[PDB]
Parts: C-alpha cells; structure tokens; sequence
C-alpha cells in the first residue's frame, strides 16, 4: 500500500483510511506531527509525552494547554430545582394512540415552590473534565461554603466567612464560572418529530443510551396543554414554530451538515461566553500552507518542506498570535531566571551539545603536534596540552551568543598570567599569546581592555602610560576591569600613549582598535506566521559579536581578509616585535630570538579551519536553530569599542508610567555585569580556535539537510505558541481582577462595589493572585510554570515592560501593547450580569432588620413591605458608630447607648448599625440587647450590603417562632466570620387555608425574592402566599412573537431559552514532506 | 472518547513499480544522535518558585539568607556541569569567577509579600493577631 | 514579636485597637484616640523581594529611650563606611602592589 498524497507506506486498507484523514481526506488521532523526507525511508512521529508504552515515537516535551474541547450535553448552567413537593388531583391524566397510553412529561418541576439555581455543567456530555465548577445546592440547604474558601484558613467558626473578603470570594467565584463553560459546542445528531404539538420538527438527540428523557426539558413546547394549570397556560401562550433546528450548513459532510443552529434550552450568558471563546479560537485559525511556507524559511534554504492537503472549510488549527504575547511570555520567562544560575545551566549546556551534534566542524589538537615537532616549541606545548579533550568551553562560548542579556560570558580569573605577570617571562608570553587568542569570542563588553591591560601589566618596569588618579597604578590586574567606568583614558584616546616611550603598547593599542572584530547581524526565523520575541532588537534580526559571510568550502586557508585570521596574524606580529631585539628580556643568557620566531611563525602559519568554520556556517547552525528554541534568544546590543553604549542594567517593570510608587528594582540589576556571569577555559577557546578541520569529503547540501531533518520533526514551535497566548491571556485577567479589590491606577469599570471588602495589601493580594493563578492551570491542565514570577513581592500590577540603560544614562524602555483579552472580557461580562442577577447566585443586597413581627399575615420576607423597613430619611431613627458605649441605669433607671451624635438613648425604638459595631462586641451586645429585641420594643437595622442566605420554609396553618433561629446567629457571629443569615418563609397554597400566628424577627429591607420561579405549578392559580407565575421574560424568543430569533437583554435579565449553534471540526496533526535540495 | 486529565483539580491491486523497504542509505549526522541531542535541547525551563505563596498565603522554600542563596545556587549549578560533562571538576563554573559580584540577590523564602521575614509564617501571625482580641460568655 | 507567647502583645502594643463596649475608664480613653495611628504607615522597599530597609510603626514605647537608640543610631550612622571607599583606601595603602 501507498498513500498517493505524501508518499508513505502503509499496509492495511483501514490504515489507509485512517491515514489520509491527516491530510484531509475521508473514508469509510494519536500523532501530534507527522513527518516524512524524501530522500530515505525513515518517517518521523510525535506523541504526547504522558502517555504509556510508546513504540519508537518521539515525545512532546512542551506543556501544551488544552484549548479545544467539546461539548454534547445542554450548554445551559442554571437548573431549576423543587424546594416543597406536592401532589394534586388532575383531570387529564394521559395520551391515547389506538391501544397506547403516553405520560404526561412536564418540562418543570410540578412542586409547590420551585426556585433555580447555579449547577454549572448539570447537563453535558464533555471529552475533557476542566474541573472548576460552581456547584450550588438548593437555598434551604446552607451554601456558605462557596464564599469561605480563599482567605479563611484561620477562622473562628467552621459554617462561617469572613464578611471581608466577600468581594474577593465573588470575584474568584465569577472567574471559575467563566473558566468552566470554556467548551465548544458538539454536532450531535437529530430526529424527527410527530407528535401533534411539535410536529415535522428536527429534535437533537444527546449521546447515550436514552435520548427521550431528555425532549421534555429541552423543549417545553412540545407538552400540550391537557390540564388547566401555570404550566399549562404558559405552554398556551409560548409560540411554536421556534423549536428543533433553526437552519444549517450548506457544506454536507456525508449526508450530515457542517454547523447547525437550534432552538433549545440554555441561557444567554453562557451561550454568549461560549461565542466569545469560539471567536478567540477562530481568530487564530492557520493554514497548511503558511505552515510550509514558515518551515520552508526557517531551514535557511537548506530544505524545502511542502505540506500538501484538501480543500476543507471546516479545519481548524489556532496557531497565529501577535508579537505582544511572544514579549510578554519572553518577560516572564527573563523573570523567572532571577539570578538562579541553576535554570541557566541546563539550556546552555543542551544548546552546546546540540551544536556538537549538528556543526561539520572537528577539533583534533593532534595538528598542533604535527606543526610543532628553554625550548619555547615544547614550551607551547606543555601549557595548550592537546592530549585534553574536552572543548565544552568554546561550544558553550558559541551558545552564549543568543543569551547577550540574562548570562554574560568572561574568561576565567585563573587564565590570566600569575601576580600580574612579567614580559621577561616566556611562561607569561605564552599565557599572553593564549589570553589574546581567546578574549574577542566572549560577550564580556570590556574584553578589548581586559587584552590591552593585560600587556599593560606586564610591561611594568620597561614602559609607562598616563594614569588618570592618584589611586590607581599601571600594574592594577586586567581581571579587575569588569565595568565601562574603568575604561583608561589612555586607551580610549589613542594619541595619549606615546610612541617614544610605550612603543610595543601604542602598537598593541592601535592593532586592538583597528583589528577587532566587527559585529553584524543576521536574520532568522519566519516573523510572518511565527512572529518574534526580540524586545530590544528588529523583530527579524539576530546579532552577532562577529562578521559573517557566505558560505563556501572552497576557500583559503591562508585568508587574511578573514577577521579571526587577521587577528591571529596580529597577535603573532606583535608578539614577534615585543622578542625581536630581547629589549625586554634581560637575563635570557642564550638567544631565543630564532627559536621564539619559528614557533610564532608555525602558530601564525597553522592550517586550521575554525575561523572559516565561526565566519560561515556558524551562523547558519544559530539561525537554524534559534526559531525552534524552548526559551528563545534574549539579546543586547553589541558595541564594539564605543563606550557610552555599553549596556550595564537589565530591568523588569510592573506599575504604569504615570504613577510614582515604591522604587522596586528588580533581582535582574543586582549583577555587577549585565547578565549573570559564567566563567571560560582560555586555554580550551584556543585550542579549539586554533586546530579545526572538515571531513574530506563534506557536501554541505547533504550534510544540513540531513542534520536538519531529524531535530525539525521534533519541533514544539506550535506548543509553544499556544502556551504563549495563554500566558498573556492569564496576565490580562490577573490584572484585571487584583484591579477590583485593592488600589491600583489600572481603572477597569469597577461594576461591584456594593459587595463589602478591605483595601488588600501586598500579601493579601498575592495569595489572591495565587489562587487565580492555580485555578486557571487546573482548568487548562498545565503543571509547569504561569505567572509564578509576578507573584513575588506585590502582585498589585498594572503593566509588564523591560529595559535597560547605556553608560551615559541613556536608557531603552519597551512596553509591549496588551491586546485584548477574551477572558477578563468574559469575567467582566459575567460580573456585570451579577449585578443584576445576585440572587440567583445565593446573595442578597442590601441590610436585614432585626424586629419582632407578630401577626397572621403571609408576605414573604424576602419582600417587605414599606411599613416594616426605615432608613436615615426615617424621623426619629438613631444612627450609631464606633464609639458605641453601654452605661447601666441605677436605683431604676434605663441603660443607655452612645449614640453618634453624642447623646444617650435608651434600649428603644428604630437603630442603625453597620455590621462592624456587631462584630466587634458580639458576646457584650448580645448579653445586653437579647431580652429587649426579644420581648421589648428594640428594631436594628444592621447594614451589610452584601450577605449570604438560607431559608425556612414552614406550614402557614400553625404556630411558628423564629427566635430560635435569630438567637442562634446572633449568638454565633463572630469578629471574624458570620454564618448565612437565616429567614423563615410561608409556603403558598392553590387552596384556602386557616391562618395561625407567626413570629418573625428578620427580615430584609429590599426585593430579594428573584430566584423563586414559581409557586404551585400544577395548580390553576396560588390562593395564599407569595404568587408567581412562570416568568415570561426569560421566555421571550417564545412568548414574545415580533422578536428577531436572536434578541437577547442579556445585562439585565438571562434568557433560559435561547438560539444555540453547533459545531462539528476536524483538527489534523501538523504533516510535511521534508524534500533535499540540489 | 473521553480524554483523561494531566493533573489534579477539584477533586486488482497489483503490486505498483515504485515501493520497496531495501534501505540503502544512511546519514552521515547520525539520526539517533541528532534526535538525541535534541530530546536533551528541547525541555522546558525549570520553575524558580520560591519566595511565592502557597495557599494558606505562606511563602515556599527555605528560610537562608538571600545572598547565600545565591551562591549556593551557584555553585550547584557548578556541580551539575560537572556532572554533565562528566569529569571531576567543571570547566565552565558559574562560581568563583573573576567577577567581583557580592551585591547579587537570589529569590528566597526568607522574606514575604509585605517586606518582613517570616521567622513566624503568616498563617500563625494572622492566627495569633486574631486571638489576642476573642472574648468568652460571662457565665 | 518573635517569642513564645505572642498573643499577648497585640493588646500590649495596640492600646487604640480594642472595643469601647463600655463606660468605664479605658473606654472612655480609647473612645477619644484617633484611628488612623496604628501599625505601619512607611517602608521604604528599594529591592524588590527583599526586606523592607525600614519601617516607621506606631506602638507601645518609649519617648527617651526612642531619642536614646535615635541618638546611637546617628552616632553609628556618622561611621559609616561603603566598600567603594573601603577598596580605594586598601589600593592607596598597598600602593598598587595589592
Ligand atoms: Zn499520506
């Protein structure tokens, strides 16, 4: 067998079938990319890196999230849930066809008050749990554990939170309410219908054993009307041709369609999140054919890659993001360094050794000896030592290239000549020659004045230069100049040191300024389809501390037009004149002038290789592999000698730039060089500088494209990129929300206030950020690393930039443009529904009142009406602060309060307090208010704002008390936490009833009575008690008839019946076919 | 099709003239080698987190100096060259250069958010500050 | 405070802190204090993820002995010494041989 497309070889017909789906071909999912070169037979898979018993496939290193994921079930997120059952006779009972008899279904609960709820996911089929659900039980249940979960760890009570943080808990709350309906909807198959109420209608079927249980709560239409009841006459009044499928693609697929929009139960909010994430997700939709155009660019030419594929509309690959998100990710990671060497080590030491792996180039020290043959040749021999065989250094000095701005590369302390060193020493020569040989391949911006102070030292006693103070001396050791402000004016004004005096150091000087090595730059990567981190660079460009030029074998050896060569050329030159007339080297006894030149002419003279290898294909390897790095290059510019601009500060920025705040200079400034340093063997750079050499017979076609095969077919490019915008992504929406409950000048709409909270501090608001940090890498199964480095040291940010300064001063800012961000836009979307919707979420506005309310009257006290509530309009209403201070009466008289305008009152009448004055004296004010709240003529208005509820429902038609139940809370608040409060509701009858007394303490001061749905649904009207009917408002497409099918008064009020649209993608793994060029 | 998480949240067709297998040809970079030395390149970078909170709001890692850590650090990172190199001491040390670099700090779980030590951690400083105010029933 | 017992410090050192339930004497006291005056109210963090270099706290102490340990402080302060003027002095001692 052969698949015809990308020519592989296959062996049975369904693998056939189940390979041409990669390409896009259908018939009749384990590989991520799929690889194949044309020139051998040896493709090349790629598979997640978790799962087991993998058979020769390689692996996926990355950390990928988990984007797209699918969805079969209802997309609604608010269920509707009996509170009191109840059963009553019915004058229709059933259906009837020839012999059969059909139950009656109800698409709601037929109990006597029923109320909806939060459950989000209550119904729906997904392939990949996210897990972070708000799950809400029933409001006679106790929900106060959803609002005590982030800052209570100590606490005073077990069923208590803390008043304090009830904005941050709503806020976290909100955020995992949007990170969980983060799915896409599924294309599960349809059905007809013929029931004489929904008749020639598609009804969707979910997946599943059974699918006709669920056509009753998807479609309340389709139950007639056989009795007379609420339910009854709403289905009378809902319309009917809204129902099953609205319309669907013109793009079959089989006999199936492409999308789909339906008719059916869910909410607006949710449907609307979901359209918002499908649209993210679209907008960064790629193309097969961009994606061999990016291969095709970032291999250098070396390869052409195609990836062939059919016409589809329905692929679906988000791979395309902007630049900003590569910076932004590009800071984090420079942050996450944070001067810990051990997360540098690693990269640089694998970038070495791949580099080893891929380069032509050998190092064979044995040319030395060949060359070669107190004997200065032995001399040279003795300190290079070629027999040493680890070269590790030079590999690591190459890779140190792409990492200018977090590790700086210097030569070791021990390579320079011992206590300075003396030109009288052949010992110190050589240690010179090594040194000199060694220094222009580091990124140390003071190698050019470690080299001259070096001769300069050991000149000492046989040549003066001009010193700029009184404190400093010619013989300071070269090691020492680690910083552009060390610089010697004699260094940099050439004229200074005088040839008649200095003559061997003008010519060392003059030979440093005109012969070392320029830098360039070379372009890599694709910036069109993979865009660019470079921060302070061109997006397209990759500097490099040496001139590069094209590549070609056939060139001399012997070529002077080379930098490296020149410079070798150089140093022997100049080292040749310091010996010539043995000016300095008193007490040599023998003349060594011969044999010193012989060896110098030998080095000068070497057939070695390197310097044509680090001229041409050094580059090229960089620039192959710079595009495919996991932490891609960070750099800064090269400046030859030109000293004020030298960079010497690498910092990391967090608040805006119009606001002045604690100066918090990050850990990157802290290093005395720019970057972290790191150490080099001198010795090891130049013998590996110095012996190099080819295989005989390198075809340099063959070569790269066989080394570029194998390590592009392990590429995580596109991991990466998604890990990316999902880090910016997480940036955003931390800001956006540390934004809320703290202090910050990042002003996003502010839409809840009325939920009461404390001004956060630093680490407050970190553990705040924390636990959204955790909570959005549980929902995106990642584990290794996001947004850990901004929660160190006041996360209360606004935006990231970073930057670093030259020697004048001068100083280069970068602050990468956020764009949007479709998850803080979702969190603001769901918070501003939450204002209008808090009920429904378990929360009530406003303040209770604390009053005894006896009397046969049934009138809810989640709606009180205007005689029972006062305020401070309120004549004769005592408003009290903190100086609240208690003074008992004596010999008869009355206690009395403090009240704020500084009078006394006594235990009487219409007060105001904030829950605070509660809180604090709880165990004082209750000892002291009980009896007279109990049985007096004592009414607190205790303000809050915002608080968690439980009902109690009870029997109309008998005594109640709820003093057991206010005393309870009364007594269990605590200066640290308060339990949900707790009201005493009647329960509604569609018959009459007796009436028996009942007495009340608590009730609210405003509507709260939003979640109730309705009261005795399967009755004809409510007679006693609170009344509602089914609210048609939510049912507006339906009861509504001049309603565009799309209409949604989303802020306001949630739709429960809504216009869903259905999916159906195909996401292929990422396919080439690797061809070799001529 | 269900797909399992990562982590832990809340919880006559005749043979055609062109195929064959024969495998004449063998590249001169080395494939295995290639593919090693890139599985080696290609991890990701390690995560440098203490001195953050967990959840309690307690800060993660050890309780040494900031400096100290630093060098430490360092010189770990010294010994995992070595290591990887595979000789007794590195060439390429990361400690002990001839960079005079006393001023450099290393994160830590020494000091918190606020700017403190934390020789108490936060969760018992908050337990302890809301103790010293609690209040009993009179009898 | 670092110490074993350091639940009784918070009351110690805080005198405006507790609640005026009442009408005795302490209460009528700390019904008088300003609010504002506890705790830390300046820090000057120039690292970031660093200690705080110092902090100016309101707390339970001592007007002499605050002048006394201010007075030391200053004389110690005048002492003062960084290791750029340390290195100079070294250098001009040795007389570049060191
Ligand atoms: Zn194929």
């Amino acid at each position: 067998y052969q698949c015809h497309v990308c020519s592989a070889v296959l062996f049975s017909p369904l693998d056939l079938d189940a390979h041409v789906a990669s390409h896009g071909l259908h018939g009749n999912q384990r590989h991520i990319t799929e690889f194949i070169s044309s020139w051998q037979n040896h493709p090349i898979v790629q598979v997640s890196a978790d799962v087991e018993n993998r058979k020769t496939a390689q692996l996926l290193h990355a950390d990928t999230p988990r984007l797209v994921t699918w969805d079969a079930g209802l997309c609604t997120s608010f269920k509707i849930v009996p509170i009191v059952p109840a059963q009553v006779p019915q004058d229709v009972l059933a259906y009837t066809f020839f012999t059969s008899s059909y139950a009656i279904q109800s698409p709601f609960p037929e109990a006597a008050v029923s109320r909806i709820v939060v459950h989000t996911r209550w119904a729906s089929n997904v392939d990949f749990d996210r897990d972070s659900s708000v799950i809400m039980a029933p409001p006679t249940e106790n929900n106060i554990h959803l609002f005590k979960q982030l800052l209570n760890t100590e606490t005073l009570s077990v069923r208590g939170a803390n008043p304090l943080m009830f904005r941050a808990n709503v806020l976290h709350m909100l955020l995992e309410f949007v990170l969980d309906n983060l799915y896409l909807n599924r294309h599960t198959g349809f059905s007809q219908d013929h029931t004489p109420f929904t008749e020639g209608a598609n009804l969707r079927s979910l997946p599943g054993p059974d699918a006709e249980k669920w056509y009753s709560i998807m479609y309340p239409t389709r139950m007639g009307t056989p009795n007379v009841s609420k339910i009854c006459n709403f289905v009378a009044s809902c319309v009917r041709n809204r129902v099953g499928r609205f319309d669907r693609a013109q793009m079959m697929n089989g006999a199936m369609s492409e999308w789909v929009d339906v008719f059916e139960t869910s909410d607006a909010l949710t449907v609307s999140i979901r359209g918002r994430w499908m649209a993210r997700l679209a907008r960064m939709n790629i193309n097969p054919t961009e994606i061999e155009w990016a291969l095709t660019e970032c291999a250098q030419g070396y390869v052409t890659v195609t990836s062939p594929y059919a016409p589809s509309v329905n692929r679906l690959m988000p791979y395309r993001i902007s630049n900003a998100e590569r910076q932004i990710s590009q800071i984090i990671r420079v942050m996450n360094i944070g001067n810990n060497a051990t997360v540098i080590q690693p990269v640089l030491q694998d970038i070495s050794v791949l580099l080893q792996r891929i380069s032509p180039l050998q190092i064979d020290p044995t040319i030395i000896s060949n060359t070669m043959s107190l004997s200065p040749a032995s001399s040279i021999l003795g300190k290079l030592r070629p027999s040493n065989s680890d070269f590790s250094s030079f590999r690591v000095a190459l890779a140190g290239w792409l990492y200018n701005g977090v590790v700086t590369t210097v030569i070791d302390d021990s390579s320079y000549p011992k206590d300075g060193g003396s030109v009288t020493s052949l010992e110190n020569l050589w240690d010179f020659f090594i040194l000199a040989l060694a220094l222009p391949l580091t990124t140390d911006p003071c190698a050019p004045v470690k080299a001259f102070m070096t001769l300069a030292n050991m000149m000492v006693g046989f040549e003066t230069i001009p010193m700029d103070n009184q404190i400093y001396t010619q013989s300071r050791r070269a090691s020492a100049f680690s910083t552009p402000h060390t610089w010697p004016r004699c260094f940099m004004n050439i004229q200074l040191i005088s040839p008649i005096d200095a003559p061997i150091l003008r010519q060392w000087a003059e030979i440093i300024h005109r012969y070392w090595p320029n830098p360039s730059q070379i372009r890599y990567g694709t910036p069109n389809v993979f865009g660019s981190a470079n921060l302070f660079t061109p997006p397209e460009v990759l500097l490099l501390p040496i001139d590069h030029q094209p590549a070609n074998v056939t060139t001399p050896t012997l070529d002077f037009t080379n930098e490296l060569t020149n410079w070798r050329a150089r140093v022997c030159e100049l080292m040749k004149n310091l010996v010539d007339n043995q000016r300095y080297q008193p007490g040599w006894t023998q003349s060594l002038v011969s044999s010193m030149r012989g060896t110098l002419g030998k080095l000068k003279l070497i057939k070695s290789m390197t310097p044509m290898y680090l001229q041409q294909l050094a580059p090229v390897e960089l620039a192959v592999i710079a595009p495919m790095l996991p932490f891609p290059p960070f750099q800064v510019p090269y400046v030859r000698l030109d000293r004020d601009r030298v960079p010497t500060m690498v910092g990391v920025t967090r608040q805006s730039r119009d606001t002045i705040t604690q100066p918090a200079l990050s850990l990157s400034t802290t290093n005395t060089t720019v970057g972290v340093p790191l150490a080099l063997d001198a010795r090891a750079i130049t013998v590996a500088l110095l012996s190099g050499k080819y295989p005989p017979d390198l075809v340099t076609n063959v070569w790269y494209a066989d080394a570029i095969y194998p390590m592009y077919a392990d590429t995580e490019v596109f991991s990466n990129l998604q890990r990316d915008v999902i880090t910016c992504e997480a940036v955003q929406t931390l800001v956006t929300l540390v934004a809320q409950i703290s202090e910050t000048q990042y002003p996003v709409d502010r839409y809840l206030d009325w939920i009461p909270s404390l001004r956060a501090s630093a680490a407050t608001a970190a553990t705040f950020a924390e636990w959204v940090n955790t909570s959005m890498k549980t929902a995106f199964d990642l584990s290794d690393m996001l947004l850990e480095p901004l929660l160190s040291g006041d996360p209360r940010m606004t935006q990231l930039a970073i930057q670093y300064q030259q020697y004048n001063g001068r100083t280069f800012n970068v602050i990468p443009e956020m764009p949007g961000s479709v998850i803080a836009d979702c969190v603001q979307l769901t918070a501003e529904v939450f204002n209008h919707e808090y009920n429904l979420f378990g929360i009530a506005r406003g303040d209770i009142i604390i009053g005894r309310v006896q009397s046969t009257h049934l009138w809810s006290p989640l709606a009180p009406p205007p005689d029972l509530v006062f305020d401070r309009d309120t004549p004769g209403v005592h408003i009290f602060g903190r100086d609240c201070r208690i003074s008992f009466g004596m010999n008869g008289a009355a206690p009395m309060i403090r009240d704020e305008t500084g009078m006394m009152v006594p235990f009487e009448g219409n007060w105001i307090f904030p829950l605070a004055l509660w809180q604090m004296n709880t165990r004082y004010f209750n000892q002291q208010f009980d009896a007279w709240i109990k049985t007096g003529e004592l009414r607190i208005r205790i303000e809050m704002g915002a608080y968690p509820y439980m009902l109690h429902y009870y029997d109309p038609r008998q005594y109640a008390n709820a003093w057991n139940l206010t005393s309870a809370w009364l007594e269990e608040i605590t200066p640290t936490s308060i339990p949900s409060v707790p009201f005493m509701v009647p329960i509604s009858s569609d018959h009459d009833i007796s009436s028996a007394p009942a007495v009340q303490y608590i009730i609210s001061t405003e509507y709260n009575d939003r979640s109730l749905f309705c009261t005795n649904s399967s009755s004809p009207q409510t007679i006693a008690g609170p009344d509602k009917h089914i609210p048609v408002e939510r049912y507006n497409i339906l009861t509504n008839p001049d309603a565009p099918p799309t209409q949604i008064q989303l802020p306001e009020v949630v739709d429960l019946y809504n216009v869903v649209t259905r999916y159906a993608y195909e996401t292929p793994p990422i396919t080439a076919v690797v061809m070799g060029v001529p | 099709k269900r797909i399992p998480r990562k982590t832990k949240g809340k919880s006559p067709a005749t043979a055609e003239p062109g195929t064959s297998n024969c495998e004449h040809y063998k590249a001169r970079p080395g494939i295995a080698s290639v593919q090693k030395a890139t599985e080696s390149a290609e991890l990701p970078m390690k995560n440098n987190d203490e001195g953050t909170p967990d959840k309690r709001g307690n800060t993660k890692g050890a309780l040494v100096n900031e400096h100290v850590e630093a060098r430490d650090e360092a010189d770990d990172a010294t010994k995992k060259q070595a290591k990887d190199t595979e000789k007794a001491k590195a060439q390429v040390t990361y400690s002990d250069t001839g960079i005079n670099n006393a001023n450099e700090l290393s994160r830590s779980g020494n000091v918190d958010n606020e700017g403190g030590s934390n020789q108490k951690p936060m969760s018992t400083r908050i337990a302890e500050a809301t103790s010293a105010i609690v209040s009993k029933h009179p009898a």
